[PDB]
C-alpha cells in the first residue's frame, strides 16, 4: 500500500496494491 | 503496629474500652466488617502480642463454545448476552457472548474465518464504577484465520501471571532469617489466567 | 519480547495448534488431579483433539 | 519532635489524657489508623523516650504472553481487558492486555511486526483520581520490528 | 440454507462457569482433612446450553 504511493510518482503506467497478499499489481 | 494486617490494635483497643459499661458497637463492628483470618492475642505478664494471618486462594474456570451455521461470504451475527445503556443522552450496547463471523471457503477444505468476538460483562448489575457509565469486562479477538475444514485451532490467547509481595517489618529484627517473621507482617498475592480461543 | 512463528501450510498449523490445544488440555487434567485430591469441587476438561 | 515518623508525641499524649475517666477514642483512633512499625516508649526517671521504626519492603512480578494467529498484512486485534468510560458527555476506552498487530512476511523466514500494545488499568474500580475522569496505568510499546 | 423437511442448527452457545474461593488459615487450612475446619470455602458452578 505504501509502495504504491512511491511508485505512483515514478509512473506519474497503472498501479494498485492488494492489502491482503501485500502484492503490487503494475501494468 | 502495622497496616498490611486486617485491622490496627488502635481501633480494637479503643472499641473494647468503648464497649465497656454497655457502650456502642458501631465503631468496632465497622472495623471487623471485612476482616478475614486468625487474630490470636496472648498476654504473658506485661507484653501483649497480636498475631494476624489469612491466606486467600481462589479458582475459576470458564468455557464458552458459541457455534453458528452461515452461508459462505455472508456475515452471521450470534449474540448471547445483553443490551445495556452507556452514556455519550444514553446508548444501547450488546455485551455478552458474541460471535460475529463471516466465513469464506477455499474450494476444497480450509475455511478463511473473519472473527470479531468477545466475552464481555457489566461487572455487577447492582455495582457502580469510579467513572460515570457502566464498565465492561471483555475478552475479544478480531482476526482472520484460515483453518482446515476438520481441525480445531488457536485463534489467540492470553496467559497472564501476577505476584505482589509486601512486608511491614522492623528494620534489623525483621531480617533475622527465622525469628524475623515475628517482627514482619507479610502480605503476599498471586494470580494466573490462561485464556485460549 | 515477541516471538513470531510462520505457518506456510495447514499441516504446520495443526501441530502448532495441537500443542497449545494439548498443553491446555494437559493443564486442565492436572487441575482435575488436585481438585480430585481436595474433593467437593469441579474443573471440567476439554476433550481430545478432533473428538468434539 | 519530628515528622518522618508515623505519629507525633503531641496527638498521642493528648489522646491518652483525653481517654482518661472513660473519654473519647475518635481523636486517637484516627492517628493510629495508618501507623506501621515498632513505637517503643521508655521512662528512666524524668526523661521520656519514643523510638519509631518500620521498614516497608515490597515485591511484584508480572508476565503476560498474549499470542494471536493472523493472515499476513491483515491487522488482527486482540484484547483481554475492558471498556471504561472517560469524560470528554463520556466515552468508552478498551484498557486491558491489548495486542494490535499487523504482521508482514519476508518471502523466507523473518516477520516484520507492526505492534501497538500496552498493559493498562483503571487503578481501582472503587478508587478516585486527583483529576476528573478515570486514570490508567499503561505499559505500551508501538513499533515495527 | 436447509432442506424442505429437515430440522437444523442455526447456532448455539454452550457456556460453563466455575468460581472457587477459600478464606483459610495459611498452614492449618492446608491439612488435607482437618484443614476444612480452618477454611471457609465458597464454590459456584453454572451451565447454559442454548441451541437454535
Amino acid at each position: 500500500k505504501d509502495m504504491v504511493e512511491v511508485l505512483k510518482g515514478v509512473s506519474s503506467l497503472a498501479i494498485s496494491a492488494d492489502e491482503t497478499t501485500n502484492a503490487l499489481v503494475i501494468t | 503496629q502495622f497496616t498490611n494486617a486486617g485491622p490496627g490494635i488502635g481501633s480494637v483497643a479503643i472499641a473494647a474500652k468503648d464497649y465497656k459499661d454497655n457502650g456502642t458497637t458501631t465503631g468496632l463492628a465497622k472495623l471487623a466488617e471485612n476482616f478475614n483470618g486468625m487474630a490470636a492475642g496472648f498476654y504473658q505478664g506485661n507484653w501483649a502480642m497480636l498475631v494476624t494471618a489469612l491466606s486467600t486462594n481462589t479458582k475459576s474456570d470458564i468455557l464458552s463454545t458459541p457455534s453458528i451455521v452461515t452461508m459462505d461470504n455472508k456475515e452471521a451475527s450470534f449474540n448471547v448476552g445483553q443490551e445495556v445503556p452507556v452514556q455519550t443522552t444514553i446508548e444501547r450496547k450488546t455485551v455478552g457472548t458474541k460471535l460475529v463471523l463471516t466465513p469464506q471457503i477455499n474450494e476444497g477444505d480450509s475455511v478463511l474465518l473473519t472473527i470479531e468476538q468477545e466475552v464481555s460483562s457489566v461487572g455487577k448489575q447492582a455495582t457502580g464504577t469510579d467513572g460515570l457509565g457502566p464498565t465492561f469486562d471483555t475478552r475479544t479477538v478480531k482476526n482472520a484465520v484460515l483453518v482446515k475444514s476438520g481441525e480445531t485451532v488457536v485463534l489467540g490467547g492470553l496467559m497472564d501471571e501476577q505476584t505482589k509481595e509486601e512486608v511491614s517489618k522492623v528494620p534489623l529484627l525483621g531480617d533475622i532469617p527465622v525469628l524475623g517473621y515475628l517482627f514482619r507482617s507479610t502480605s503476599n498475592n498471586t494470580s494466573k489466567r490462561n485464556l485460549m480461543v | 519480547f515477541i516471538r513470531p512463528t510462520i505457518l506456510r501450510d495447514a499441516n504446520v498449523y495443526s501441530g502448532i495448534s495441537s500443542n497449545k490445544y494439548t498443553l491446555f488440555r494437559a493443564q486442565q487434567l492436572d487441575a482435575v488431579a488436585q481438585e480430585g485430591y481436595a474433593t467437593s469441587p469441579d474443573r471440567q476438561v476439554l476433550p481430545e483433539y478432533g473428538q468434539d
